[PDB]
C-alpha cells in the first residue's frame, strides 16, 4: 500500500544545520496530511511539524524560529530543513503521513554534539 | 412590535401574519432543537411584552415546556423585583415591576411608553432575555443523548461523526461556545481507531479543518 | 383595522388578504384547539367590529359552534345594555349599545368614530372580549377528556403524560396549576414514577420533576 | 381599489395580485357556499366598480350563476334609474354629473368618473352601491345552490351529535331567511330530527336547554 | 353497563324537608349530564332538575326557590335536597343520567301529607 | 408600471415578481379560457408598453397564438399610423404605432407620454390592441359550437346551463351574449322534461325562474 | 303520483269577476312552479300566469292590470281571481304544476257574454 | 438595484429575496427555454452590475453554459475597450473615470463606483450595458440547447394543425433568438391541409391559415 | 439590516422573516454547494454583525462546518487585533470608537455600537468586514466538501457531453483555485476524460476549439 | 360527400358587370373557408378571392377595387359580383371550398369582348 | 441492580455538627436525582434534601440555613454535612436515589441530646 | 449508417486552383460538424478545416488566406475550393463528419508540381 522512509540523518556539531528528507511511495499530493515527530531517548514523544493538504505548515514552539518544512511534488518528497541546531536537538526523528490510516517511517537519527 | 417609520419615529405596529405563522411552523418542524432559539430571538425583533407572550401562547403543543417557561419567567421576575424593590408623580411613570415586564399587569400603552422613552426602559428586551433563558433550559432537557455516548462507527465518515459530536454538544449546553480542552480531548478519545492514530500524529493545536482533512479518506 | 399613519393619525385600513386566509386556515387545520384563541386575538389587532364579524363569518364549517358564539355574544350584549341603559348630545356621538358594539346596528363610520375618539371608546376591543368568551366555551366543549380522566399510561414517558395533562388543563380552563392540579399530577402518575416524585418532597418544580422521572 | 395614503389623501391603487388570486381560489374551492359572500365583501374593500367587475369576470366556471348575477344587477340598476330619474339639462358647471345604473355597474362609466364620484365631497359611493347589488345576487345563488332542505337533515345512527348539529345550522345558513325562522325550526325540528339515543337524552333535558347544554348532554352518544 | 338507583324517599309532613340521593355505578364524573324528574299519579311526567358536565344546575320554576341538587364526586352520588315541601309535592320521583344513551332508575316515592 | 407616489407624483416602478409569476401561471393552468383576458387586463394595471410586451414575451408555450397576436398588433398599428398620420422642442408630440407597441420607443419616452399633461395613454392603447388579439385567440380555441350543446337525459339543468354559457362566452369572446336566439336555443336544446316545464313558464322568465322550475330532475 | 284539477268555472257577464281555483294532491309547497294557461277555441294556446317556488308572480300583459294569483298552503290550492272580465276572455282555461315533469289539469270553461 | 424613492431620488436597494428565488426557480424549471431570457430582463430591472453577477452566480447548475456566458461577456467587454479606449479625458475634474469593460462587468469596479456612474447626471448606464452583453450570451445558449432544427420540424399526418404550428414557431424562436419559413411551414404540413393552404392564396394571415385548417381531419 | 429611509437617513430594520426562511432553506436543499455562498452574500445585504450571526446560528444541521466557521472567524479576529491595535483614544471626545475583532464579530459589541460604527462618517463597516470573514470560512468549506477531484470526473459511456461538461466545470468551480488559470484543466483533462466517440470528434476538431464548438460537435453523441 | 358547382357565366361586353354564383351542397356555414380562383388560357392559375369562417373577405389587387364576394346562408350559396369588367378578365373561373380537404367546382367561363 | 447505604450516624450534643454520607453502587453520575429524608419516632416522614442531575440543590426550611449536600463523583458518594444541630434533629435518617425506579437505604440514626 | 466520399482530386500546377467536394449520405444538415484534414507522405496528420452546425468556418493558418469551405444543403455536399496552390500542398486529403461518432472518407489525392 504506502511505505515511507526518512533519510539525511547524521552527526552534526552544536550550532549547525541539516536537511532531512522524507521519501514517499506514489504521489505526495495524494496524502491528506504529512508531518514530523521526534523522540529523544528516555523522553516522551515530542511533536515537531505538520502539513495538511491545502494548508500552511504549522511548527512547534521549540523550533518555531528555525526549522522549515517543504514539499516537492516533482520529486515526491517532503523535506525538513534543520538550521541553528542545538545540543538538545539530539533525538530520534520520525516522519508521518495520513491516508486511509496513519503511516510512519522507522526514523532517522540526528545527533548534535 | 415597535418599529421606526420613515419619519424616524418609533411607532407600534401589529405583529405580522407572516411572523406568527413562521414561529408556529418552526416549533412544529424543529420542535425544541437549539436552532429554534436564534429564530425566536430574530422573529421577535422589536417585540413588546405582549407580542412575546403572543408568540409563546400561539404554540399549541409542548405544554409541559411552556409551563416550565412560565416558572423560569416567574423566578426571573422575582429577582427583578428584589433587585429594584423601589416603590414610588414625575408626570411620566418610571417604575416597571416584574409582572409589568412580563406583560401580566401592564397595558400595551404602558409597554410602548417604556420602550419609547428617552432613555428607553427595554422591557421587551429584558423579558426576551428571561424567555430565552427558559428556552435554553428546555433545549437541554430535550437533548436525547449525552456527549459521552457519541462515538465514531468503524465505517462512519469522520465528517458525519463530527457533525453528531458538535450537534449533541450544542444541545447539552444550549450554546456552541463549548470547545473547552475536555471537549477537544473527548473528540479524539471517542474517534475510531484508524482516524485516532492520524489525529494523534497531527499534534496539539490542530484546527478542526486540519483534523477533518487529515481523516479524509479513512477507508469508508 | 385601525392603524397609525406616518402623519401620526389613526386611520382605517382594509383587512388584509393574508390575514383573512390565515384565520380561515387556522380554523380549518386546528379547529378549536386552545391555541386558536391567542391567534384570533393576535390576528384581530386593531380590528373594527366589522372586521371581527368578517373573520367569524368567513369561517365556513363549525356552524354549530358559531351559533353558540352568537348566543354568547347576545348574552354579553344584553348585559352591556343593562349596565349602560340610558342610550340603550351634539358635540358627542351616540353612546354605543350592545348591538352597536357587535356591529349589527352600527356603521363602519360610526365604529371608526368611537375607536378614534379622544378618549377612545374601544368598541372593537369590547366586542373581541365577548367573542373570546364564546370561543373559550367552544374550546371547553371540544376538550375530549376531563383532567380527572388524565392518567399516565404505565409505559408512557413522563414528558408525554405531562404534555397531555397540561394540554387538557389548558383547554378545560381555556387558559393559569394550583395546589389541586399539583396534587392530581402526582396521584395519576405511574407506580414506579410516583415513588420518585413522592421522594422529591414538597415544592419541587416541574423542571425538577421531569428530570427526576427521566430514566423511567 | 381606493385607499388612503400616509399623506392622508384618497388615491386609486391597482388591485393586488394577491387579492385577485384569493377570489378565484375561494370560488374554485368553496363554490357558492355561504361563507363565500363575506369573503367577496372583505376582498372587495374599497373597490371601484371596475374592480368589482374584474373580480366577477375572473371567475372561470359557474357561468350560469354569473349570468344570474347580471340579471340581478340589471334589475337593481333599473330601479336605481327609476328612483333617481336624475334627468335635467346638463349643467356642465365643472362638477361631474349623472351617476346612472349603468354607470354604477361600470358599464357606461370611466374609471376616472368612478373615482370622481367615490372621492367627491360629499362622496357618491358607487362602489358600495354596486357591491350591495352583487351581494344580493350572490345571496340568491347561495340559496339556489343549497343542496339540502332543512326538513331533510336528520341525524344518522352513528353521526356524532356535533356533526348533525353542524349540518343542521350549515343548511339553515345557506337557505338564509330570518333568525325567527331559525329559532322556530330549532325547537320544531332539531330534537325531532335527532337520532333515537340523543333524543331520549334531549327529551329528558326538559325545557329551556341551551345549545351548549344539548351538545354536552349528547357528547358521547356512541362515536 | 350503567345502573343507577334512587334512595332516601319516604313520608314527610306538609311544610317539611327531605334529602334524596341518586347512586351511580362507576364514577359520576364520567356522565355528561344528570338530573331528576317526577310524576304524580294520573299527571303528566313533570321536569324537576338537570346538571350537565361543566354546567351550572338549572331548576324548575315550581321548585326554583327551594330544592337544591348536589354532586359528590368522592361518594359518586348526585343528591337532591328537598326543602319547604308542600302537599302537592307528593309524587313519584325518578333520577336520570346521560352517557351513550339516557339511563333511569326505577324511582323512589315521596309523600307529603 | 406607473404608480402614484406619496408625494402625489406619477413615477415608474419595476414590474413585480409576484405579477410576472401570476401571469405565466394563469396561462399554464387556464391556457386561453375566456377568464384569462380579464386577468391580463387586471394584472397589467398601469403597465408601460415595455411591461405589456414583457408579460406577453414571458409566455413560453402557445407560440402559435402569440405570433397571431403580433400580426393582430401590427394590423392595429397600421390603422393607428393611418388615423394619426401626423409626422416641437418642448415635448416630443409624435408617438408612432411602433412607438406605442414599444418596438421603436425607449422606456423614458413611454413614461414621458404616459405622464404628460394631457396624458398620451400609450399603455392603455397598446393594451386595447393586445386584448383585441387575445379575444380572437379565445374564439379560435373554443372547442365546441353553441349549436352542439344539448342537455343529456341525466344532465342536471344547472350543469347544462353552465355548459351553455361557457361555450357561448368563448364563441362570442364576451360575456353579454344573450341574444333572443340564445334564449330560444337554450329551450330548444333542453332535455325533454325540462323543456315542457320551461315552455309552460311562458315568455320573459328569468334564468333564476327557469332553473328553479327545473330543480326537479 | 300527482293529479291536479281546476274548478270555479262558469258563465259570467261582460264586466264581471270570478275566482278560479286549482286543487293539488299532496302539499302545494312541494311543487317548484305552478301557473295558468288558457286557449280560446280556434286560437293558439295563450299564456296567463306563473308562480315559481320562492318567487313573485308574473302576469301576462292582456291581464296585467286585473287578475291575481294566490297560494293557500293551508288548503293546498292555488287560486286565480279574475276581475274586470271582458267578453274576449271567454276561453278554455288550464292549470299547470311543475315537479319531475309538468302536469296539467283538464281545464275549466270560462264564458263571458 | 437602483430605484426611485418617494422623494424622487435614485437610491440603491438590496436585491429582494423574492427576486433571487424567482430567478433560481425559473432556471431550475425552464432551463434555457427561450422564455427565460425575457424573465431575466424583467427580474433584473434597475440592477447594478454586481446584482446581475449575483443573479448569474446564484444559478447552481448549468456551469458549462455559465462558462460560455463568461466568454461572451469577455468578448463583448473587449469590443467595448476597442471602441471606447476612452483614455481621452485629460483628467477628471468632477467626473469619475470612464467605465472600462471590466468595470461594466463588475470585475474591477466597486458597488460604489457602479452606483456613481448609474446615478450620474447624465447617467452612464453600466447596468443596462452589462445586461445587454449577458442577454447576448444567453441568446447563444438558448440556440445551442434548441433540441430540433426548423428544417427538420415535421407535421405528423394526424397532428392537428394547431399543434404543429405551436411546435414550428417554438423552434423558430429559439433558432432566431421570414417568408421562407411560411413556405417551409406549408411544405412540411401533411397533404390535405397543404391543398387548402395552397388554395388560400397570397396575403393570408396566420389566423386565416389556422381557421382554414380548423378541422383538417382530426 | 441597515436601510435608507425616505428621509435619507440610514436606519436599522429587523431582518425579514422571508430572508430568514430563505437562508435556512438554501442550506437545507443545497447544503454547501458553491452557489450557496453568493446567495448568502445577497441575502445578508446591509446586515449588522448581529444579523450575520443570526443567519449562521439559525442553521440547524451541518454543525461540523459551523464550528469550522467559528475557528476561521476567530483566526481573522485575532489577526485584526494584531494588525489594527488602534488601542489609542480618549473616551470623552464626542466621537466614540473602539472596533476590535470581537466587536466586529458581534461577540463583545451591542447592536447600537454596531449601528454606530456602520453609520459613522467615515463609516467603519463592521458588517462588511465580518461578512468577509464568514465568506472566507464558507469558502474553505465546500472546498473540503467537494466530493470529487477534477481528475476523477470522466465522461460516462452514455453520458451526453453536456452533462459531463456541466459536471466538469461544477467540480472546477468548487475548489476554484487559480480561477481562469485552470486553462480547461490544462486543456488536456477536458478531452482526456471525454468518451471514446466524443474524443474522436473533439480530436478531429483540431486546434482552437471553443467550448461552444466542442459542445455543438458532440451534440447527439449519445443518449 | 361535398360537391360544389359554379353558375352565372357567359359573354359580356368590355366595360360591363356580371354576378357569378357558387352553389354548395349542404349548409354553407359548415365550410371553414371558401373562395374563387381563375385561369386564363395559357396563363398560370391566378388567385381571385377567399372568405374564411368568421373572417372578412380579402380580394386580389387586380380586382380589389371592383368585384365583391357574398355569402347567403339562407340559400346556401357564395356569390361573386363582378363589376367594371375589362377585356383581360376573359378567363376560366373556378370556385373552391375547404372542409376535410379542398373541393373545387369544374368552373364557369367568363368572356369579355 | 442498585443498592445504597448511609453511614456516619451517631450521638451528638445539642449545638453540634456531623457529616453523613450516602454510598452508592456504581457511578453516582448515572442517577438522575438523589436526596435525603428523615423521620422522627412517632412523627410523619419529613423531607430534608434533594439534588437532581444538572440541578442546584434545594433544602428544607427547617434546615435551610444550616445543612449542606454534596456529591463526590470521584468517590461515588453523596454527602450531607450537618451543622448547628438542635435536640429536635434527633430522628431516623434515610437517603434516596432515582433511576429506573426509586431506591432507598435502610437509614442511619442521628441522636441529639 | 453514414458513408462519406471525397472527389475532385487530381494533378495541378504550382500556382493553381482546384475545388474538392465531399459527398454525404443523407441530408448534410443532420451532421453536427464537418471538416477537412490532410496528410502528406511521411508527415504527421495536419489539420485543414472545420465547420460546426450553426457555426462560422474556421481555417488553418497555412491556408487561411486562400481555401474556402462551402455547404450545399440542396446537393448535400460540403465543398472545399482550393486556390493559390503551392507545391507543398501536394498531400493526401481526407474529409470528416460528426454524428454519433466521427466518420471519415478514404480520401482524394491532390498533387502540385
Amino acid at each position: 500500500d504506502v511505505q515511507l522512509q526518512e533519510s539525511g540523518g547524521g552527526l552534526v556539531q552544536a550550532g549547525g544545520s541539516l536537511r532531512l528528507s522524507c521519501a514517499a511511495s506514489g504521489s505526495i499530493s495524494r496524502f491528506n496530511a504529512m508531518g514530523w515527530w521526534r523522540q529523544a531517548p528516555g523522553k516522551e514523544r515530542e511533536f515537531v511539524a505538520r502539513i495538511v493538504k491545502g494548508g500552511y505548515a504549522v511548527l512547534a514552539d521549540s523550533v518555531k524560529g528555525r526549522f522549515t518544512i517543504s514539499i516537492d511534488s516533482a520529486e515526491n518528497t517532503l523535506a525538513l530543513q534543520m538550521n541553528r541546531l542545538k545540543p538538545e536537538d539530539t533525538a530520534v526523528y520520525y516522519c508521518f503521513a495520513a491516508l486511509d490510516t496513519a503511516y510512519w517511517g522507522q526514523g532517522t537519527q540526528v545527533t548534535v554534539s | 412590535p415597535i418599529v421606526q417609520n420613515l419619519q424616524g419615529q418609533m411607532v407600534h405596529q401589529c405583529i405580522s401574519p407572516r411572523t406568527l405563522n413562521a414561529w408556529v411552523k418552526v416549533v412544529e418542524e424543529k420542535a425544541f432543537s437549539p436552532e429554534v432559539i436564534p429564530m425566536f430571538s430574530a422573529l421577535s425583533c422589536g417585540a413588546t411584552p405582549q407580542d412575546l407572550n403572543t408568540m409563546l401562547n400561539t404554540v399549541g403543543g409542548h405544554q409541559a415546556a411552556m409551563q416550565m417557561l412560565k416558572e423560569t419567567i416567574n423566578e426571573e421576575a422575582a429577582e427583578w423585583d428584589r433587585l429594584h424593590p423601589v416603590h414610588a408623580a414625575p408626570g411620566q411613570m418610571r417604575e416597571p415591576r416584574g409582572s409589568d415586564i412580563a406583560g401580566t399587569t401592564s397595558t400595551l400603552q404602558e409597554q410602548i411608553g417604556w420602550m419609547t422613552h428617552n432613555p428607553p426602559i427595554p422591557v421587551g428586551e429584558i423579558y426576551k432575555r428571561w424567555i430565552i433563558l427558559g428556552l435554553n433550559k428546555i433545549v437541554r432537557m430535550y437533548s436525547p443523548t449525552s456527549i459521552l455516548d457519541i462515538r465514531q462507527g468503524p465505517k462512519e465518515p469522520f465528517r458525519d461523526y463530527v457533525d453528531r459530536f458538535y450537534k449533541t454538544l450544542r444541545a447539552e449546553q444550549a450554546s456552541q461556545e463549548v470547545k473547552n480542552a475536555a471537549t477537544e480531548t473527548l473528540l479524539v478519545q471517542n474517534a475510531n481507531p484508524d482516524c485516532k492514530t492520524i489525529l494523534k500524529a497531527l499534534g496539539p493545536g490542530a484546527t478542526l479543518e486540519e483534523m477533518m482533512t487529515a481523516c479524509q479518506g479513512v477507508g469508508p
